């Protein structure tokens, strides 16, 4: 269904400057923001994986096409959690949303209740699956 | 809003890319 609403969303955080194509250097700074490493070569071979028109680039139809764990959560989880004590504060929740795309203290404490299942005021790890894992 | 749907879709899409790469 038009679950390519969240598909198009997705793209658009990749797509940045929103030209309708995700390229190699779009793709390795998100990737970067999320505590990866790749290299430009593994920057091509995934492109290339899903470009199908021959560019360099991916546009949203390729991108859908291609759209149809512990790990890259528990990695996402420490670039959240930056003094490593196991718990993201508000602080940190701040300065990670704002690293990854975005600019207030009740968007902030709203997100940290909307997860917050033990009351603690910060998220820990567990909290922090259930926001990913939908 | 939900800046926790923006998240999880960047890092389930950077999964995904990682995974066409290895398959
Ligand atoms: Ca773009
Ligand atoms: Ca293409
Ligand atoms: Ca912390
Ligand atoms: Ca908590």
């Amino acid at each position: 269904e038009e679950q390519i609403a969240e598909f198009k969303e997705a793209f658009s955080l990749f797509d940045k400057d929103g030209d309708g194509t995700i390229t190699t250097k779009e793709l390795g700074t998100v990737m970067r923001s999320l505590g990866q490493n790749p290299t430009e070569a593994e920057l091509q071979d995934m492109i290339n994986e899903v470009d199908a028109d021959g560019n360099g680039t991916i546009d949203f139809p390729e991108f859908l096409t291609m759209m149809a764990s512990e790990e890259e959560i528990r990695e996402a989880f420490r670039v959240f959690d930056k003094d490593g004590n196991g718990y993201i504060s508000a602080a940190e929740l701040r300065h990670v949303m704002t690293n990854l795309g975005e600019k207030t203290d009740e968007e902030v404490d709203e997100m940290i209740r909307e997860a917050d299942i033990d009351g603690d005021g910060q998220v820990n790890y567990e909290e922090f699956v259930q926001m990913m894992t939908a | 809003a939900s800046p926790w749907k923006s998240a999880r879709l960047m890092v389930h899409t950077v999964a995904t890319f990682n995974s066409i790469k290895e398959r």
